[PDB]
């Protein structure tokens, strides 16, 4: 619905009522700008009128009027509230962040930086490890050894694996691993190994955790392609 | 298969209800006021665990029966898939064909959620030694579970309400010892079909 | 022109018998930078719609210098090239083979009268603003290929008695094929010769093919 | 061929979500912090696989009703090419009708994902045997896609709103039986023609 | 005589499967990866774009009413597709470049791992490994029209159009590919 | 020692008229020729470590026809069988202890353990066979 | 020009280079430097918009936080704590570390954990102000220092 009058559009949408400036007699919810009597004679006095620098001062006359006017990706504030009021104006001292998203732009402080800046450090650091890139037994002794921890699941693929991962950044990489996985927990009492399938008991489950740890201590001594030549034949990948 | 098993149980708290928070952002924006949170949603409602409870209620008695049932609370103990617990709640390498959905409130938080004080006292002087702060459930706070059981069979209510019976005698989360968490349990269960939603 | 040539993306360039050519050769340079010539309205494209014009192949550099020769050994450094660069692709019902990309090579385009010039460098500008497409599907992509640089460097003739390239000389035991295709005329050609073997510039069949180093 | 069906889906969580990390690289750097991650985006958004939970919820119910439905579920099955979900989800040669988005997040890891604490608790002596930090996405968290459907037919909406609701049912991602992947979903369909753009 | 020239810069929102073509590269790969995403020696991303440009708009203008040829059959040479796509004889005008990455294989494209699930136990009955393209990972190509007629921008955007809402590459079904296309022409004389 | 960025500087924010960017990269000493360089380069020489690290007869034809009549011993598996072949053979048929899974195609339960021995078997022999007699057998099966 | 503005330790040899993994800033006569500039700089522009320690040797820190975790005054859960207050600033550590470490008047308990053992009460006081003075002292260290001191006691910090 658009009516007309004399130079006046007046749209009617679904949400509000515009008038682009005779005058309608309906309600004009918008309207775009001796006219104060054009605003008084006009009835169910307009929300919010949409108005070179006299502009300004007659706004100042619509704002005495008590009329608002209007002088011409989703942004969210993540802030506080703290305000003042300096030169009729309420304001916020605040330094921030401008986050940029798909859909929204947030305004974030410092606190959120310093958790993204936590995270990031907590990611370098467990990036570069000391120096990437002991006993001995039988070559046959270590094949039967893991071929019987193998059958009672104790070294599986997956610590073959990774047995593998901390044998090619080096010696000692390898050595903090196992060293890591056989460490009898003081205050637990667990290890960090698959436990045996089978009816044991706890000695001999400790003295299979340790034939593992002499096994994998031992074969760490041996070169890569013995290694390998060791372990596709339980871990083929 | 042609048919799924629905078991909507209703549970009551009869006794102060704690689980504890396992968000850790959550936990660590809350102990600043409480030293044990509840566990609860994004959507400020209390969730508990259900689906262990029940496993555990039904290893135990299946375990005191003498049923061959393997134990799935040992340290990185896995299941064998030939028992009766292990077919409802899954195994190494088959799902468990009953779905237990987690225990949420039909109310809120701020509704039913309390934050307390516990105590520990001096044996030989009565004093307030140490002094802690924990977020409970009240009593009479209303939760509402569902159970899918996939491939149903003649022994899966008669289970399943036998370890609600069970969580009802020993409780269903959090300080079990002091006397949280004893619940009741309303069941109401129906064969629905599978092709219901093919309209 | 002197310059250096980087395959961006790999190119095609099949020839009979089942192999492909291990390097892009001149007479593709000189077809491109004629559909470019007809493309922009510049005043060379009678000359190149002509076969035996010499007023106007592009081998590969080393690690040291260009690969001289189907393999290509390197001069000073001896290092070897041809048989593990060619890769063989199946695509959607197709089976070509490409070279793979990433791999530099010579600029030899010798303008042997001044008066062109002006307008061989306006191409190198278009070369050098968008670059250069040798080979087959030359519209799906491939056969894209850099400038990295250029440079003008004025050379005299050869003052001996090798052919880098290939040659067309009376009867030949080997069998070189080259083709005509204008635009704005619907004629394509596969016209075929025999020539010599590989290992100024002309003999003796046209001036992008010859070379004598 | 001269219109296609546009299902926009936003999905809601009723329960806490949890669907595992598939890229080596991130879940090897996930694991110095986390044990179960979840897969996110590189835009830090969480991202679902949708398509086999649809398909899977149409070849249970297709198969539980009544109809000559093939079973892509075992191993190296393949798809007939003649049941209605060989021809809406895909088959051997024909590829599938409906082009079945990702589950898109609408917020990032910061806002709806929440690393937890889940346990292995011995049933005598009642202790935490084990423990194990596992990432999960929230309740009320909202998700996006879009199903779209080019040669559509008249049931093909229907087909798709009843594995919808059986995903609700069920859940959708992983840890299903634990309680977590319960969801609500909202559908706004549409008929367009495919020359829109032109 | 005048050519258009279009700079097209994609943004990736959804993974990217384009599967590697080079047999010695893929059988190289095959070890450790199923599905090896098209990658140069440049360690770069390739993606075909003119059989996706093509495609698109082939069904658009066949649904529009327009008389099109449709591959998977020879091309006419007298349909819109041919004049701007080519054909048999007529060179197409349209050259297009090949989707390459304007970042490297190590920082773009990630190994993951695929499913089949058993739909009555509930298990992984197969599994796989598959590279894929990160998301935000930005292409580059310049589409290259030699004597450009009016409806040329237009029917290159509307095909850019339909990849967005359809996708790029391979498992377009899965959710693999949904892709955002910024743009740039310009006019070369 | 001099001290040179790899790092791009093309993206910057400005803050108190400080031209300032957040950076994560990591800082190598080069023999008196220090450096800054991305993540991105770590990822490539833990790469490149990685790598070096790494540089170290009628009834044989109707089972043929039988197999490739439901598909368990088809296309793909002939060609890597002339691609090829007692170890692949031997790593398409071992049965994985964990599930059980034979590497073949599905084709009762005894019946398909009974086709998959068949298959080993018939792969075998075929292999005993010379080349050309198997090469000139297997192309009517699958033309390669 | 680079002016690095960092301390150049903490280097780590990966493969055949010295590495040291870093985070900081880059400022343009360019110079790279760390987060004590971007405290520096938010301090600076946000007080500007507002306008309308003991030294105790790094071995005898390490015996002694091996001491106090071996008999339990430190903890894993107060060697997490301490770090993310110590991540949050030198001057909120200062005042966690106060805050554990002080007795309440009225009922006299520190909220340290209690020594394991049979120690007595002026030994228990002791080792008290023992882990009041290393985990004061440890502040005075860069973040990289105290990193690699506590990452041996606490893996997962
Ligand atoms: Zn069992
Ligand atoms: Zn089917
Ligand atoms: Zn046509």
């Amino acid at each position: 619905k658009i009516t007309f009058y004399n130079n006046s559009v007046f749209i009617e949408t679904h949400n509000g009522n515009y008038l682009f400036s005779d005058m309608p007699d309906g309600n004009v919810d918008y309207l775009i700008l001796e006219l104060i009597d054009y605003i008084e004679r006009l009835k169910y006095t307009p929300y919010k009128v949409f108005l070179k620098e006299q502009r300004e001062i007659l706004a100042k006359r619509i704002i005495s009027k008590k009329i608002r006017v209007e002088l011409p990706k989703v942004v969210l504030n993540i802030n506080t509230d703290n305000m003042c009021n300096f030169a009729s104006y309420r304001l916020m001292p605040f330094s921030g962040f401008i986050v940029e998203k798909d859909d929204r732009i947030e305004i974030n402080d410092k606190n959120w930086f310093d958790m993204i800046w936590n995270e990031e450090y907590n990611k370098m650091r467990s990036q570069i490890v000391a120096e990437d890139f002991l006993p001995d037994m039988s070559h046959d002794k270590i094949i039967e050894n893991i071929e019987y921890l193998f059958n009672i699941k104790i070294l599986s693929k997956n610590r073959i694996k990774e047995f593998w991962e901390e044998f090619c950044k080096g010696q000692k990489a390898a050595i903090k691993y196992i060293t890591q996985v056989h460490r009898k927990n003081p205050n637990t009492g667990r290890r960090n190994w698959n436990p045996p399938e089978g009816d044991f008991t706890d000695n001999e489950i400790e003295k299979l955790y340790e034939t593992a740890y002499n096994t994998l201590l031992s074969l760490i001594k041996y070169d890569k392609n013995k290694v390998y030549n060791i372990l596709i034949n339980f871990n083929p990948k | 298969a042609k048919t799924m098993k629905k078991i909507y149980v209703t549970m009551k708290t009869l006794s102060p209800l704690y689980t504890g928070e396992v968000r850790r952002e959550d936990k660590e924006a809350a102990q600043k006021r409480v030293n044990f949170p509840v566990r609860k949603t994004a959507t400020n409602k209390v969730l508990i665990p259900f689906k262990g409870a029940l496993r555990s209620a039904l290893e135990i008695m299946l375990k005191a029966k003498g049923e061959n049932v393997c134990d799935t609370g040992e340290s990185r103990a896995r299941p064998c898939g030939r028992c009766v617990t292990c077919s409802l709640f899954g195994s190494m390498g088959r799902a468990g064909r009953a779905s237990v959905d987690f225990l949420i409130s039909n109310d809120t938080k701020e509704q039913i959620v309390r934050e307390s004080t516990h105590l520990r006292i001096e044996r030989q002087t009565k004093s307030a030694s140490d002094t802690f702060k924990g977020e409970e459930v009240i009593e009479g706070a209303t939760f509402t579970a569902t159970i899918t059981i996939s491939n149903p069979q003649e022994k899966d209510l008669s289970l399943i309400q036998s370890a609600l019976k069970f969580i009802e005698e020993n409780g269903i989360g959090g300080w079990l010892n002091k006397g949280y968490g004893r619940v009741s349990f309303e069941v109401k269960s129906e064969d629905v079909a599978t092709d219901r939603f093919l309209k | 022109i002197k310059g250096i040539l980087e395959s961006i993306t790999g190119f095609s360039i099949p020839l009979d018998n089942g192999e492909y050519a291990l390097y892009p050769a001149g007479r593709h340079l000189r077809g491109a930078i004629g559909y470019i010539a007809f493309n922009l309205d510049l005043p060379i494209s009678s000359k190149f719609l002509d076969f035996d014009f010499d007023d106007i192949d592009l081998l590969p550099i080393s690690k040291c210098k260009i690969f001289y020769p189907n393999s290509l050994k390197c001069p000073s450094c001896n290092e070897i090239y041809g048989s593990s660069v060619l890769r063989n692709i199946m695509a959607r019902g197709l089976s070509y083979k490409e070279v793979i990309e990433g791999k530099k090579y010579r600029l030899s385009i010798i303008v042997k009268d001044e008066k062109y010039l002006n307008e061989m460098e306006a191409i190198i500008r278009y070369i050098l603003s968008y670059g250069i497409y040798l080979g087959n599907k030359v519209s799906k992509g491939y056969g894209k290929f850099k400038i990295k640089e250029y440079s003008i460097v004025d050379i005299l003739p050869v003052k001996d008695s090798l052919l880098l390239s290939d040659a067309i000389i009376d009867n030949g035991e080997k069998d070189i094929v080259f083709s005509k295709k204008e635009i704005s005329s619907s004629k394509f050609e596969i016209i075929r010769k025999r020539g010599k073997a590989k290992g100024f510039y002309i003999g003796y069949g046209g001036l992008g093919f010859g070379e004598i180093i």
